[PDB]
């Protein structure tokens, strides 16, 4: 890993005691995926990132 | 549904009370009455009140007096307060 | 489940309706019915409602047949009013004991 | 780092066998696309800096708490390090294109962006957007036939298109 | 329909007249070049559903706001996903049907007489199928004049949508 | 119960006469705004919980009766207090479907004077609470189904003083 | 459904449907057609009822959303909305079947126990369920739009 | 067979079901059958056709009848004592309602009452699931019926 | 209890999935029947007391049950018996409404053969009268909703053999 | 386990476990730590067994793989590394039984007719789990491969 | 078991009867289409492998039912829920080739919705499986036979349900 993208300019220690004043963001919405579109073991959805490496 | 279905005498029912009332008739009086045991005396149960003032559905104030008349008690009021008096239809 | 059965609750805390009115009206309310008589035959709600509305059970066999013709001819409200109407529910119970 | 005849020498290598002749022909198909492939690229990084600003201002018209007083990409320092992260992910993706093959991608940009963004405390999952954002303005760009022969490109802005949504899913 | 079958009869026919040489050899072209064009009907007969659901992604990587927009018109539900491949599909099969006739008969009734109205009351736009019908142009995979009878009715419909 | 279909029903049926010209006359006038009522029936429903909300807080919220040993003090007594306004916005509803106020003396009214007097309620809160009620409810459903809905708002306060 | 309810409700008497009763289903099965495709124009709008509806109720109640409160967090504010999307599945369920019956047996009985334990406040649950009504009810029709709002406006009821 | 003991063997006829005779008629006497008496053998014990994986350990079994060297009684009781039948009608059973079933297939009925359940189940506590089998097949009604 | 549209949710919900086109049809096979139901089930209700009683004329009537030794042959058990026969009837047609034979497992069948077994009544003369009881609706209701009718009166006495 | 055999085995005999019966079961717990560490170092090497596996599969049989054979295409081919998955699961299921029986009673019984009935090719199938082996073996020491060696070796051969 | 022709021989021996008009009638109508029924009978056992191959795949091949944690996940289950629909292709042959379903009583049918209550194996998804193994083998077998072949193969779902 480059050293720029191994230690950033603070950590998760400085972020998580800091979320009352500074940080304080709750993040928006992602893209709603369907509950019954998700793989459970057992499917063949789940080499196809596999097979594309082949 | 309703208790004067025709059931009478030589019938497969056994022989009960039957009431005037309409399926899912909606009239209450309100009754006052005393009702003594006449059965502690050999059973031991606790001792309970037995003057009761209480609302008594149309569809049950048949048995429910007869029920009272044959163990002793006395009935010593009953007035109507929900319904109407002559009603053709609307009894439901 | 967070069931209520809130008019009767105050009317049977007043006074206006006795426990053995508030029983009655529990029996051949829809969430009994939803209950302790959809899911079974007709055989088997007459011996479980003996242990609702009496705390027993059916001891003998014409006991069985007089209360299984009335809930064949009158339903659950025709059941429930000849348990809760009769001498062996006020004996035990008048009007005030659950 | 590797290209893409790169990743057809260093697999057999691990064989260990020469490189067949049903092989070359498929390493000389990409050198006959080899100057179609020199102005996909150079239409996406001359328009480099106005991909960057017309996606980053669809972003926070659809998602205006990011730049909102208390949002993460709320101040004048905090506005251009978002503006940087864009221009870096557009950066290694014409990388990609020019190489071929995505090894340089997901090596010094890929290697560990999602959890410096857990850290940071970045929507990860509006990283993810604002690239889709920037996918759409490139391959519109690479349809441009203007200074060029027409002919078919359809294969090699469907690779351009592949690069993009794996930099997406690698945020989140 | 436009045949050069019934092209012949109908020319015969203003005028009250039997069928002369001038009729006989316009029906001699169809059987002459009958041949190119049946085997055009059966190269893209087999290959439909390669090129419908090629043809249908074509489409969405050219125009992505028909996948993102809200809205009955565009296909970003599984509904309008499905509408839109049957779409294609009727494009294809029309081009066929007019390989087995000889002329723009079939796809002049059923495809392009009213085609503009709906186009206009649904919020169809026409650079969608003509999008469509340049990718069956370039990938039905053939050559010759088995390829040139099957590029004249692709390019007969991209010049009624346009 | 009794709806308007069944009081003239009733009315025929203690001469027995058929429907005539006068009493077909009356069936129309239900059905006419039965759809009416549908449509104002439902919109209540929808905002039970609001009408009662800002009816308590515009009318009772920090009077006296919400203080220490005033009557809906403890949370039973306020829990009491917001049960009773949506019996009265409930069976009000019940009325204005039917056409006829004669399920509010039955299930409602029956001798809810002496209850109230026994407990020590104040009636003269609770009557300015349902007509604090009946303003809030008559900006939802407009003047003409507003007009029906407080016929019999003013039935309960009128059976109740 | 309206059938199940007049079955059940014959039974407890122990008798035959009456006419009055026979009619009920009549005119059910006459609106089927338009039932069926008011429920189809919703399945077709998922993405936008569910992500429009779950929008709006981070800007009438962002404390949810904020550090501390129930949905912090991607992974907490993604299962947010895969609980708006129960309720619009039952709210299908519901106009297909003619009545509410499926809402309830189906996500209403033991909601207020179920939402107590789970720490999460059952008046967040109502406000996003009001806020999918208005976005649901705005790709409809002037009749469509009613029927479908008195069924969001039920499970808002039973909600509180 | 209660109100007429001596009917054992007398075949009942197209009311009953399908008997199969290792006969080997002939005018030189040769089986012909050997392949459908074994087919029929499998479906007797276990009443349907093992697994090919299963059935990979009897193949020395069947491979000794099959070449004219054993008995119907013999080729039953090899099927019976196998493990694969221990597996499936005696472990994961009850132990009298393993003694239920496995006389009912090796004898073409169930148990008549006590004194005859009683008997199996002391000859189980004391043998084990091979003195059962042993026990119906050794029996004198097995060799009068079949 | 579940009829044909409840049976279609419940099969859809317990998977997490809308209703795709698959089930939708079946929707469309019952909204297509229902006006066929409702005619059949108000001609049974009118009907029934001569469907039972020309059912068990044809059945078991002269036969060896109604005279002594036999079940049913006091006043009491040809009264309890032809009230079964009035159970299966109506329960049957509870079903045909419901296009669905839920209600027959729960309120009919769930322990019905053992009753019958300890009461001592015989089953294949009780099958007997439901299956003369089927050809005596088949020929009121018609040739369309009588077979639909017959495809409840087969699961009782299938779910009693 | 050897357990499970051992009590059924003793429990149709009708009489307790025997002297030396019980030494094998010792001696398997005994062993049991050493197993679970055997067994983690597939568990955590799962996706590049299958992958390299899966791989040179495809080049001593690409008859399997091109058009006309059973696992054409991405979807048919990921269900090739979905079956090898099973088994490579299957195979740490008997080295913490020390047997077979997990991998037996768990996609060994009815093997035979289970791909005869899907139109896949058994002999494949047995070509790809030999492929998995020698990767599972060349990740362990010289012993540990003899130990699960025996474990890969007895799915091939009820697999013929 | 008894065939088309034992059913029209105890039929006229529980009358007492010569075989009269009309049971000659029911005679010839087995013997005309007796011939049709050995040629649909002989073209499924040719693709009987075929026939289950094509109706597994079509109905619940790759549902949660083969997935871990379905009834019929493991090969011991899959290699058992393909011998089912073994037994009821070739048992419905049976049927049509008698004309007379008692082969499917006696045989399949006796205590099999006990059968499957018992080990858990789902009955609805069964029923599938039978219903796409009844069109698969009506499109082999043709219009006519293939008409009552699907005759037999809905007594069996009917049995089943
Ligand atoms: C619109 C963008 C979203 C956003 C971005 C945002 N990012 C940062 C900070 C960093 N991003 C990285 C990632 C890389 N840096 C690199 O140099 C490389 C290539 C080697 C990568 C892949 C790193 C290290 C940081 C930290 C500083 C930096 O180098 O840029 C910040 C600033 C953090 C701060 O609080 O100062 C922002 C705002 N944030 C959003 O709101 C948008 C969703
Ligand atoms: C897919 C490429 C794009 C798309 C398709 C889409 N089309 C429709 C609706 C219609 N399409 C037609 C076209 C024909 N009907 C015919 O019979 C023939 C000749 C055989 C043609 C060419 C018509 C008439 C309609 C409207 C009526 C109908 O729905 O059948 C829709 C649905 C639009 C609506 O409002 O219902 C969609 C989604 N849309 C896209 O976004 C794709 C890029
Ligand atoms: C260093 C700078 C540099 C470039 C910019 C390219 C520029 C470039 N492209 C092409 C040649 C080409 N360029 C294109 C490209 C396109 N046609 C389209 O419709 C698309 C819009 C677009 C790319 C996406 C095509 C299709 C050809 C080949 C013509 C053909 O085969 O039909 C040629 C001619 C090559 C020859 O004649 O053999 C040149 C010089 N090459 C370079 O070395
Ligand atoms: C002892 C038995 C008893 C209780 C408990 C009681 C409660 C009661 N609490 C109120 C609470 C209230 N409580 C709060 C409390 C809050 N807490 C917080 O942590 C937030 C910062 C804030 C918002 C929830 C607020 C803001 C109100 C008034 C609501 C309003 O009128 O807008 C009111 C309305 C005004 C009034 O006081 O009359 C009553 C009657 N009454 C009783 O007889
Ligand atoms: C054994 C002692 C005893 C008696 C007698 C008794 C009577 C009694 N009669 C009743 C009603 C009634 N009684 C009658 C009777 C009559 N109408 C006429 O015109 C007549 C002159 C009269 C017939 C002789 C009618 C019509 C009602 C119904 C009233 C109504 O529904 O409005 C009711 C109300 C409950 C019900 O009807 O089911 C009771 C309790 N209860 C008892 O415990
Ligand atoms: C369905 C028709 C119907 C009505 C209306 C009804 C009323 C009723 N209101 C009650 C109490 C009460 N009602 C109130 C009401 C109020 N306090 C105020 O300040 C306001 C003026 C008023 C609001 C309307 C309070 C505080 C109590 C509790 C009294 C106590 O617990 O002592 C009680 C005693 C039972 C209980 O404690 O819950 C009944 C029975 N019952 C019925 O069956
Ligand atoms: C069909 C009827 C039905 C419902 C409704 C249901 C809800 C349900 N909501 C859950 C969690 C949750 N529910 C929420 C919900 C919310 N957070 C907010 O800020 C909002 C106010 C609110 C509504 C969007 C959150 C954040 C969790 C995860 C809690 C946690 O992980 O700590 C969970 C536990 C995890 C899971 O299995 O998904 C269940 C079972 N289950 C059901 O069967
Ligand atoms: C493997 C599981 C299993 C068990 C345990 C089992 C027991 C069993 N115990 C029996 C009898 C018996 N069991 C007892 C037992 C007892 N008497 C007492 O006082 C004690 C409290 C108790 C023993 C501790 C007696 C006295 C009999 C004889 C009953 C009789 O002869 O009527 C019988 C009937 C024997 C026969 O009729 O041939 C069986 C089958 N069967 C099984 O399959
Ligand atoms: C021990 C108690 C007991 C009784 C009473 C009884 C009656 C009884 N009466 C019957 C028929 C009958 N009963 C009558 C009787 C009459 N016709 C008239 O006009 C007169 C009013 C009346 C006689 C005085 C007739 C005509 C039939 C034949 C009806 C038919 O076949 O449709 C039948 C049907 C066939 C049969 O006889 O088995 C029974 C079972 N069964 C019993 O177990
Ligand atoms: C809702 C489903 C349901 C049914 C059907 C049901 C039936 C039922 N039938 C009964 C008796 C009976 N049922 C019959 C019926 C018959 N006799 C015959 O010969 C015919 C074959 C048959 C008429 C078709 C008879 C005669 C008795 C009385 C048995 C006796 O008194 O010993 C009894 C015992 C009660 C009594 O003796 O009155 C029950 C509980 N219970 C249920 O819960
Ligand atoms: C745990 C024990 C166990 C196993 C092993 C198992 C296998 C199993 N393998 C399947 C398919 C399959 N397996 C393959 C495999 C291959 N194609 C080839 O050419 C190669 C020879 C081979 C890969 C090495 C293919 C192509 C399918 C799908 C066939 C089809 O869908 O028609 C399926 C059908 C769909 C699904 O995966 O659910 C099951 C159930 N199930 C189990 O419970």
């Amino acid at each position: 890993m480059p050293f720029n993208l191994k230690t950033p300019r603070y950590g998760i220690e400085f972020r998580s005691k800091l979320a009352a004043t500074q940080f304080s963001w709750a993040s928006p919405i992602r893209r709603f995926r369907p509950q019954e579109q998700q793989p459970k073991a057992g499917d063949p959805a789940l080499f196809l990132n596999m097979v594309q490496e082949m | 549904a309703y208790d004067m279905d025709g059931t009478g005498a030589g019938s497969l029912e056994p022989r009960g009370i039957k009431s005037s009332a309409v399926e899912k008739d909606s009239r209450c009086f309100k009754v006052t009455f005393v009702l003594p045991s006449q059965s502690r005396l050999y059973t031991f149960r606790e001792l309970q009140n037995v003057y009761t003032t209480k609302m008594v559905p149309f569809s049950s104030w048949y048995a429910e007096q007869q029920r009272i008349q044959k163990m002793g008690g006395k009935i010593l009021k009953v007035e109507l307060v929900a319904g109407g008096q002559m009603r053709s239809v609307g009894n439901q | 489940y967070g069931f209520s059965f809130s008019v009767l609750e105050s009317q049977v805390k007043n006074g206006q309706i006795s426990i053995k009115e508030f029983v009655r009206s529990l029996g051949k309310s829809s969430v009994y019915q939803k209950q302790f008589y959809q899911p079974y035959v007709n055989s088997r709600v007459v011996e479980l409602a003996f242990r609702h509305f009496l705390g027993r059970n059916l001891s003998s066999l014409a006991e069985f047949q007089k209360f299984f013709a009335i809930l064949s001819k009158k339903g659950l409200t025709g059941l429930v009013d000849s348990l809760i109407n009769s001498r062996e529910y006020s004996d035990y119970f008048n009007e005030e004991t659950v | 780092m590797l290209d893409a005849f790169a990743k057809v020498v260093a697999q057999a290598d691990a064989r260990g066998e020469f490189l067949s002749n049903t092989q070359i022909d498929a390493l000389s198909k990409m050198v006959k696309e080899g100057n179609q492939r020199l102005d996909i690229v150079n239409k996406v990084t001359s328009n480099a800096s106005a991909i960057v600003t017309n996606s980053a201002r669809a972003l926070f018209a659809e998602q205006p708490q990011l730049i909102q007083p208390g949002g993460n990409a709320y101040t004048s320092r905090r506005m251009a390090a978002c503006l940087r992260d864009m221009e870096i992910v557009l950066r290694y993706v014409s990388y990609a294109m020019i190489a071929g093959d995505s090894s340089v991608l997901d090596d010094r940009c890929l290697n560990g962006l999602r959890e410096t963004y857990q850290a940071l405390g970045t929507p990860g999952s509006s990283v993810a957007v604002a690239i889709q954002k920037m996918k759409d303005a490139s391959v519109a760009l690479a349809n441009d036939t203007t200074g060029t022969p027409i002919g078919d490109c359809s294969s090699l802005v469907a690779e351009l298109a592949g690069y993009f949504d794996r930099a997406a899913v690698s945020v989140v | 329909m436009k045949t050069p079958i019934t092209e012949a009869i109908a020319t015969a026919d203003n005028q009250g007249r039997f069928l002369s040489n001038t009729e006989l050899q316009a029906v001699n072209g169809r059987y002459q070049r009958a041949t190119a064009s049946l085997t055009a009907a059966k190269a893209l007969t087999g290959s439909a559903q390669r090129l419908i659901t090629g043809a249908a992604q074509a489409v969405y990587n050219k125009f992505p706001y028909t996948t993102q927009m809200p809205g009955p018109a565009y296909a970003s539900s599984a509904i309008g996903k499905a509408k839109c491949a049957r779409d294609i599909g009727y494009y294809l099969r029309m081009v066929t049907y007019c390989l087995v006739v000889g002329g723009t008969g079939p796809m002049d009734e059923y495809l392009v007489a009213g085609l503009e109205e709906i186009n206009r009351s649904f919020d169809l736009s026409p650079s969608w199928y003509i999008e469509a019908l340049q990718y069956i142009k370039n990938s039905h995979g053939l050559s010759g004049q088995v390829a040139n009878e099957a590029n004249a009715y692709i390019d007969y419909a991209i010049n009624t949508l346009s | 119960m009794q709806d308007a279909i069944t009081s003239v029903i009733n009315a025929a049926d203690v001469q027995g006469k058929y429907l005539d010209a006068n009493s077909v006359e009356k069936l129309r006038g239900y059905f006419q705004t039965g759809e009416l009522r549908v449509r104002a029936a439902a919109t209540i429903a929808a905002n039970a919980a609001t009408i009662i909300k800002e009816a308590v807080a515009k009318s009772l919220l920090y009077s006296d009766i919400t203080r220490p040993g005033g009557n809906m003090y403890t949370t039973r007594r306020y829990a009491a207090c917001i049960r009773d306004l949506d019996y009265y916005l409930r069976y009000a509803t019940y009325g204005m479907l039917a056409g006829d106020p004669s399920i509010l003396d039955e299930r409602v009214l029956n001798g809810l004077k002496e209850t109230y007097n026994s407990l020590g309620v104040p009636i003269g809160a609770t009557i300015q609470a349902i007509q604090a009620m009946k303003e809030v409810t008559g900006s939802l459903v407009g003047s003409d189904a507003g007009k029906e809905m407080g016929l019999y708002f003013d039935y309960i306060c009128s059976g109740l003083s | 459904s309206i059938v199940t309810k007049s079955i059940v409700n014959a039974d407890a008497e122990a008798r035959y449907l009456s006419p009055g009763e026979l009619d009920r289903i009549k005119s059910f099965v006459l609106s089927g057609q338009r039932r069926l495709r008011i429920a189809q124009t919703l399945t077709e709008n998922r993405e936008r009822i569910v992500k429009q509806g779950g929008q709006q109720l981070f800007q009438r109640r962002p404390d949810v959303v904020s550090p501390g409160g129930n949905a912090y967090g991607e992974e907490m504010t993604a299962t947010c909305l895969r609980d708006l999307d129960y309720y619009l599945r039952l709210v299908t369920y519901g106009i297909i079947a003619g009545d509410v019956t499926p809402i309830e047996e189906i996500g209403l009985v033991g909601v207020k126990e179920m939402y107590s334990a789970l720490g999460t406040p059952i008046s967040g649950v109502a406000e996003g369920i009001r806020c999918m009504k208005d976005v649901a009810c705005s790709l409809l029709s002037g009749e469509d739009a009613a029927e479908v709002g008195f069924y969001f406006d039920y499970t808002l009821a039973a909600m509180q | 067979q209660v109100g007429n003991p001596s009917t054992r063997s007398v075949s009942v006829g197209s009311l009953g079901p399908k008997v199969f005779k290792s006969e080997g008629i002939n005018s030189n006497a040769q089986r012909t059958n050997n392949e459908s008496i074994l087919q029929a053998s499998y479906l007797a014990v276990f009443g349907r056709m093992i697994y090919q994986n299963e059935r990979i350990g009897l193949k020395g079994i069947d491979n000794k009848f099959l070449d004219n060297n054993l008995s119907v009684k013999e080729l039953i009781r090899s099927l019976a004592i196998s493990d694969t039948f221990r597996s499936l009608y005696w472990t994961p059973l009850y132990v009298c309602k393993s003694i239920e079933w496995i006389h009912y297939r090796l004898l073409g009925r169930p148990t008549y009452g006590r004194q005859e359940i009683n008997q199996y189940f002391n000859v189980a506590y004391k043998k084990g699931f091979v003195g059962v089998i042993n026990s119906i097949i050794d029996s004198v009604e097995y060799n009068e019926c079949f």
